[PDB]
């Protein structure tokens, strides 16, 4: 056949909910431990502080997640996304359309049209 | 025995059905009449609606509002749940 | 909005003949327009005051057959009646036909649609 | 109903004659067999021929 | 090209086939009855960087009004002067007439 | 707290300045529903807009009763948006992704469903039913002992 | 009882005495049809239903063939094959090749059906030609294009049967039977656009639609008329900004698939005299003003004036909706004001009807009731003007049963027949004491039915407590166990869905305040004494007229094309609008207009989000969760104490009743700016037949026509 | 950035037929796959 890639993962269910824990918390080291790769690669001026927190955020939304099942999809995107930037397939206007570096009242919003 | 000087409407929310007990279908049968002819200004909106649970609102000055379910009372108990809440 | 090629909705009509026509001197304003050439500018004629000009085709038959005269090349073949003291127009192309039963009261009218002649 | 076809054949190879009534009934049950239990099943009971 | 009766009347009815057909949505179309009751378009665009040079506009009209003239240069300095309005359509129209009508002739029959 | 806008909820790359302010979003701790709208990559405004479930009535101008068939599921205009005309040639220009779109059920509960899982807001309206009455010929025609009510024309 | 019969194999049951298509239509058979409509007379002249039966020798017209014990039908055999292609053959050999110049096409059952049931091909070709026929002037709504017909019947019936109107016909016989009035005269009828939509072709099209839309670029939307009390089912047909057409869809419950005509064609309103900016009065002129500037200059004005206890006061107008009336009471109730008025004569006052037991002001007998009313009295309401298409049930009523029609108050011209019994509330006393009253006591189903005119009179208090005790004196006939005969018609869409949430004036000791801060909810045909010369005047609404050009600032709100509004009908139906297009200009929804000013005004309301504010409305009054229902008024006998414990002694003064509604085309902001309702009005004082009357086209006294439309 | 279109897309969906116009079609399953039927008697 033809040879999965440097990154390429193959998909596997997560067994229990002990295997997609330990799975995460993988994942997640993964990414912050590549912030400091990220920021050279893509020339990124912000500091890695920056880059981590991004990363927390986006595994903070999927923190109240009881199915293994979404969360083994979810187990996937991240680490085709992971491949994606870490092989520098992606480029920096993908990478800087990740950081974005509504209004807060109804009477806000209400004054300037809807938002 | 009219109501006390601040109630500025008062409105029962009922259903037709006996899902929930007829006593505030009873209650309102009786009070109504002379609950309104004590102090005609005031209105009592009487309204209905499938699977209401039985509920009472009281609407004082300024827009402040009093709300008491009538769930489960009879209809001399809904008969003090209403006076306390036009008397003052 | 200097010249007339830019206020004359057509070389042959100066008005709109339309209830939504936006009028010439409307549309050829603003700084799109600034540094523009009008007479350059695509200025059709107005087939309204063209087919107006066409005389009527007189006929003593109380249905006529329009099909645009192209053969193929006109339009869907139709028929118009004929009866009432009115010039009878072709739905698709505007020729006007009138019925010789009213050559009398037609050619009494102040004015008209068509050049009765 | 292959457990159906299986069990009384087709309007092409009947497997037995189904003549007038009471042969309905028989019909139906291969068809009701069918939905009761499946293929693997049919062929688990009535063996291997 | 948008074409015209030997008498200078507009071919054009406003059935709007052709918007209908389009494959790229290209063509937007405004009717209504005219000062002298006629069904005729008030607005008649196409988006010349949308169209696809298809031709199922010309196929599908019952009069013969769009046609696609046997131009082909006509490259333009702006993309605004691709955004053709029924004002430039009928010019073209005016202006290609001969080979419009020699060209439905020569192709009419096959039609 | 009782349906609120929440103003804490995050923004991503898809929202605008006509995207509404949302209720509540998945987050995947609901029961029993798959939280398709979490994982499947649509913009958080799929969650605070509302969709309408129905049966489209037939035509006032046609007797087919084809498009009467099926339940079908659109999204509600919004009040800013929807439609605004392009300065250069008058088109209308829209900022509503969800305008042109549709989706198509066999049941009501497949439409629920669906929507329950994407996110989606959702208001249901049932068709209104035909009462039926049975038509004669012969009524045309019926005997009047007394004055005529009206002449009948046919 | 259901008799049993097969359709294609199929066997399906339908009640003895229908139809055969009636029979397919429930056993899900489609047959061809363009004469017959469920809604009108079976006339059997297409010839396009005609089906395979055994024992006949010839395929038999299924609509007029009365289904018989046990009879097998061929829905799809040779036979009906070959009839309905030979039939479709003949339909299209006289007819025009005016496809792309038809308003019907995309739209049209001629094509549907030729497509599905014809040959792909033609064999007419005659040097003969085809026939063709003149067109006609039947007023200025309805364009003709009279080579298009087909001999369907559907408009004749419609005319003579439905809506009353017999000035329609077909003179002639044979090939040349035609369609029309004899003399060219105007078609007087406010059903008369309902031709339009049953003309199975496009030979009676609609003059203001004429040529401007196709039906395949147009987005389809459900909504609910507002244009009157009845809260009529409609489609409204858009184009991306603009509305195009408004056309009925079925509810039989409340239209039953027909809208009048100032629901159909006064949607050309919706665009021209519409109110986008804020405008705050200032040196006698109207200047643009940006909201913040508005709202603040409206706060400003409010704590200048101290307003105390009912110096606020709100008119409601015929168009607002729930959520508006719901939230303007929460906005006047913390600023101490329970002075919440209401549009029409008298709307400032205590209601002779009150508020409490909703049977007081509903139609209670549903609008459905009326197919089974024996005896109806009608007291000082013109049914044709103030609800057409409910004037056309009691028509259809009346003449297939022995239903008995009086009335009190101004004579008018009516579909059906009926006795006036007088004008006024000593008629009416002996209306209910003579024969009449008999006729009501002595009936099944009675039905009684006071207008919204009665409740703006004088003697109202006292017209309303006459009425009820004679329903109270008269129960197990008026208030059994499943009927009430007690019926108010409301004409306006806003005031039962305002009598739900007590949006009234509760006693005159509030009526009696004068307001110095006035905010016009939508109000506009107010009654000047209602309005301080001196008061701060805000108007909240979508049109520049009578109540924007008197006030001190205007906000520009949303119209029911463009919002999302609840409304209750006169029988108390809770139904919900759709909105067709988003909002023009800057304009706002309503109940965030009127939120927003909470905020300026120091007391917010709780609810940012309409789903909070329809919690609200919920427990106001519970039915107004449930939607598209109407519910059963419990207590319905609680009725007296209002309606007669309350209203004992009047000074009943004797004045006559009167005709509130003077111009049927001309009765709210939409209307009023409408040029299709202008035209109708115009044609209408002079009789004009022709089509192109104020309109586009050519004439003989213009050769040259015009642009203009509406002048 | 969110799209905004020039031209929103006009989906001309809504002029399908309002009448079927393919029907049921046809069986065509052979007799050695169709339920045998109970001859009469
Ligand atoms: P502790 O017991 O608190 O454990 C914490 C965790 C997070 C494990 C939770 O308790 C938990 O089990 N929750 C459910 C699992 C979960 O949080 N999510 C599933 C993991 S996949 C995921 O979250 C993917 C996030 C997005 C992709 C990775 C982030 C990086 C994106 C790109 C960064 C920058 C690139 C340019
Ligand atoms: S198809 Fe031809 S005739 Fe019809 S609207 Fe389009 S251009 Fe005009
Ligand atoms: S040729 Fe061009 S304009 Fe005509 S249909 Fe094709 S894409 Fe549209
Ligand atoms: S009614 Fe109009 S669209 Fe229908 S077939 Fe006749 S001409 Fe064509
Ligand atoms: S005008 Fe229309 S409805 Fe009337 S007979 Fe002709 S086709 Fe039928
Ligand atoms: S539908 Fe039965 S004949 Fe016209
Ligand atoms: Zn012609």
């Amino acid at each position: 056949a033809v040879q999965p890639t440097k990154f390429a993962v193959t998909v596997r269910q997560s067994r229990n909910w002990a295997d997609a824990k330990q799975r995460v918390i993988a994942a997640y080291r993964a990414w912050i431990r590549a912030a400091p790769e990220i920021q050279t690669m893509y020339s990124i001026p912000f500091p890695v502080s920056h880059i981590r927190t991004r990363i927390r955020q986006e595994f903070e939304r999927h923190r109240y997640v009881n199915k293994l099942n979404v969360v083994d999809v979810l187990l996937q995107q991240s680490n085709a996304d992971f491949q994606e930037t870490m092989n520098f397939w992606r480029q920096q206007s993908h990478v800087m359309a990740f950081f974005k570096e509504l209004p807060s009242n109804f009477i806000t919003g209400f004054l300037e049209g809807r938002n | 025995y009219a109501f006390a000087k601040g109630v500025k409407e008062l409105r029962f929310l009922f259903c037709q059905t006996s899902q929930h007990s007829a006593e505030a279908r009873s209650f309102l049968n009786r009070a109504y009449p002379i609950m309104k002819k004590h102090n005609p200004t005031i209105p009592i909106l009487l309204r209905e609606a499938q699977g209401t649970i039985p509920r009472v609102y009281a609407r004082y000055e300024f827009g402040r509002e009093k709300m008491e379910s009538l769930e489960g009372l009879t209809d001399k108990q809904i008969e003090e749940t209403v006076a306390k809440l036009v008397k003052t | 909005g200097r010249p007339a090629s830019a206020v004359m909705q057509a070389p042959n009509r100066a008005e709109v003949w339309s209830r939504s026509q936006r009028p010439r001197s409307e549309a050829m304003a603003g700084p799109r327009f600034e540094q523009t050439d009008f007479d350059a500018q695509p200025r059709p004629w107005a087939a309204i005051e063209l087919i107006h000009k066409q005389p009527v085709r007189w006929t003593h038959d109380r249905i006529v057959a329009c099909d645009g005269g192209g053969g193929p090349h006109g339009h869907p073949k139709i028929y118009i009646n004929t009866d009432k003291p009115e010039i009878a127009t072709c739905n698709y192309c505007g020729l006007p036909f009138a019925n010789e039963h009213h050559r009398k009261y037609l050619e009494s009218l102040p004015q008209t649609s068509y050049p009765l002649n | 109903q292959q457990v159906a076809l299986l069990s009384v054949g087709s309007a092409a190879q009947p497997r037995v004659e189904l003549i007038g009534e009471e042969g309905t009934k028989a019909l139906v049950a291969a068809e009701e067999e069918g939905k009761e239990k499946g293929v693997a099943k049919y062929l688990e009971e009535k063996g291997a021929e | 090209a948008l074409r015209r009766y030997p008498s200078g009347e507009e071919r054009c009815i406003a059935c709007k086939l052709c918007e209908a057909v389009c494959p790229a949505q290209a063509i937007t179309i405004e009717a209504e009855e005219r000062a002298d009751g006629s069904r005729r378009t008030t607005r008649y665009d196409i988006d010349m960087t949308k169209c696809i040079y298809c031709g199922f506009c010309q196929e599908s009209c019952p009069v013969d009004a769009i046609v696609e003239s046997p131009n082909a240069e006509y490259a333009t300095e702006t993309r605004e002067e691709l955004l053709y309005n029924k004002e430039k359509l009928l010019a073209n129209g005016d202006k290609w007439e001969p080979e419009l009508a020699a060209a439905i002739r020569a192709d009419a029959p096959y039609r | 707290p009782r349906n609120a806008p929440d103003y804490n909820v995050p923004i991503d790359i898809a929202t605008s300045t006509f995207t509404p302010v949302p209720k509540n979003v998945q987050d995947g701790s609901e029961e029993n529903v798959v939280p398709a709208g979490l994982i499947s990559g649509a913009p958080m405004e799929l969650q605070a807009r509302t969709v309408r479930i129905y049966k489209p009535a037939k035509p006032a101008t046609q007797s087919g009763e084809k498009n009467t068939q099926l339940w079908r599921m659109d999204w509600d205009v919004l009040g800013k948006g929807h439609r605004w005309e392009n300065p250069l040639m008058g088109w209308q220009s829209s900022a509503d992704f969800m305008q042109g779109t549709h989706l198509t059920f066999k049941t009501k509960e497949d439409a629920i469903a669906f929507a329950e899982k994407q996110g989606y807001e959702y208001f249901v309206q049932e068709p209104n039913e035909r009462h039926f009455r049975p038509k004669a010929y012969a009524n045309n025609f019926l005997y009047s002992p007394g004055k005529l009510k009206h002449i009948r024309t046919k | 009882a259901e008799v049993e019969l097969t359709i294609d194999g199929k066997k399906v049951s339908i009640e003895a005495g229908s139809a055969l298509i009636q029979a397919c239509e429930k056993a899900g058979v489609v047959v061809p049809r363009y004469c017959y409509h469920e809604k009108l007379a079976i006339a059997g002249n297409c010839r396009m239903c005609l089906v395979e039966v055994e024992r006949s020798p010839k395929p038999v017209a299924s609509c007029a063939w009365p289904v018989q014990a046990g009879m097998v039908v061929k829905t799809n055999s040779p036979l009906t094959h070959k009839a309905r292609e030979g039939v479709m053959e003949f339909l299209l050999a006289n007819h025009p090749l005016d496809c792309p110049i038809c308003d019907q096409g995309g739209e049209c059952d001629l094509q549907d059906q030729s497509m599905r049931y014809g040959a792909d091909r033609g064999r007419f070709h005659e040097i003969g030609g085809k026939r063709a026929v003149e067109d006609k002037n039947i007023g200025p709504l309805i364009k003709t294009s009279m080579n298009r017909c087909i001999h369907c019947t559907r408009c004749v019936r419609f005319m003579n049967d439905i809506a009353g109107a017999p000035e329609l016909g077909s003179t002639g016989r044979g090939n040349d039977l035609q369609i029309g009035t004899y003399l060219e005269k105007n078609l007087d009828s406010e059903l008369s656009g309902n031709v339009i939509d049953l003309c199975p072709v496009g030979a009676l099209t609609s003059k203001p639609y004429a040529f401007r839309a196709r039906p395949w670029e147009l987005k389809r939307t459900e909504s609910i008329d507002v244009l009157d009390g009845l809260g009529s089912n409609i489609r409204v047909d858009s184009r991306g900004l603009e509305v195009m057409r408004i056309l009925p869809r079925l509810n039989d419950d409340v239209n039953e698939e027909w809208i009048n005509d100032k629901t159909r064609f006064a949607c050309d309103g919706l665009k021209t005299q519409r109110l986008t900016m804020p405008l705050v009065r200032r040196d006698g002129k109207f200047e643009p003003a940006t909201w913040e500037q508005a709202l603040t200059e409206i706060a400003h004005a409010y704590q200048t004036l101290a307003p105390k206890e009912n110096e606020f006061k709100v008119i409601a107008g015929q168009l607002v909706e729930v959520e508006s009336l719901v939230a303007m009471k929460d906005l006047a109730n913390r600023l101490g004001s329970e002075n919440l008025a209401l549009d029409f004569p008298g709307g400032s006052q205590p209601l002779a009807h009150g508020v409490d037991i909703r049977s007081n002001y509903l139609f209670n007998s549903k609008i459905w009731g009326i197919e089974e009313a024996d005896a109806i009295l009608l007291v000082g309401t013109n049914p044709r003007h103030e609800a057409a298409v409910l004037n056309a049930r009691i028509r259809k009523q009346w003449l297939r049963s022995d239903l008995e029609i009086a009335a009190v108050g101004q004579p008018w011209e009516s579909t059906f027949d009926y006795e006036h019994l007088g004008t006024d509330l000593a008629a009416l006393k002996n209306a209910l004491s003579g024969p009449f009253g008999e006729k009501l006591k002595k009936a099944k189903r009675p039905m009684i039915i006071v207008g919204s005119g009665v409740t703006e009179h004088p003697d109202a208090k006292a017209f309303y407590e006459t009425v009820w005790s004679f329903v109270e004196k008269n129960a197990s006939n008026f208030l059994t166990e499943e009927w009430c005969g007690y019926n108010v018609l409301q004409r306006a869409a806003s005031r039962a869905g305002a009598f739900e949430v007590g949006f009234v004036v509760p006693s005159p000791e509030v009526a009696a305040t004068k307001p110095k801060f006035v905010w016009l909810l939508g109000a506009d045909e107010f009654d000047p004494a209602d309005v301080p010369k001196d008061a701060f005047i805000v108007y909240q609404g979508h049109h520049g007229d009578r109540g924007a050009e008197i006030a001190d600032i205007v906000l520009p709100g949303a119209a029911y094309t463009e919002k999302a509004g609840t409304y209750v009908n006169t029988e108390g139906r809770v139904q919900m609008t759709r909105a067709a297009t988003g909002l023009p200009g800057a304009a706002r929804t309503d109940w965030k207009i009127i939120r927003a000013v909470s905020e300026f005004l120091g007391v917010p309301l709780p609810y940012d989000d309409v789903a909070q504010l329809r919690d609200r409305m919920a427990e106001i009054s519970p039915a107004l969760a449930a939607y598209d229902v109407v519910e059963p008024v419990a207590l319905r006998h609680l009725s007296k104490v209002q309606l007669v414990d309350q209203n004992k002694g009047a000074k009943v003064t004797g004045e006559p009743l009167k005709k509130v509604v003077e111009n049927f085309y001309f009765t709210d902001v939409i209307s009023r700016s409408s040029p299709t309702m202008a035209r109708c009005s115009a044609a209408k004082e002079t009789g004009d037949p022709r089509t192109n009357f104020m309109a586009p086209g050519m004439e003989e006294d213009r050769p040259m026509g015009q642009i203009a439309y509406g002048a | 950035e969110p799209l905004e279109l020039t031209q929103a897309f006009r989906n001309f969906e809504g002029g399908s037929s309002a009448w079927d116009q393919v029907g049921p079609g046809i069986d065509r399953t052979p007799d050695t796959f169709k339920l045998p039927t109970p001859k009469p008697e």
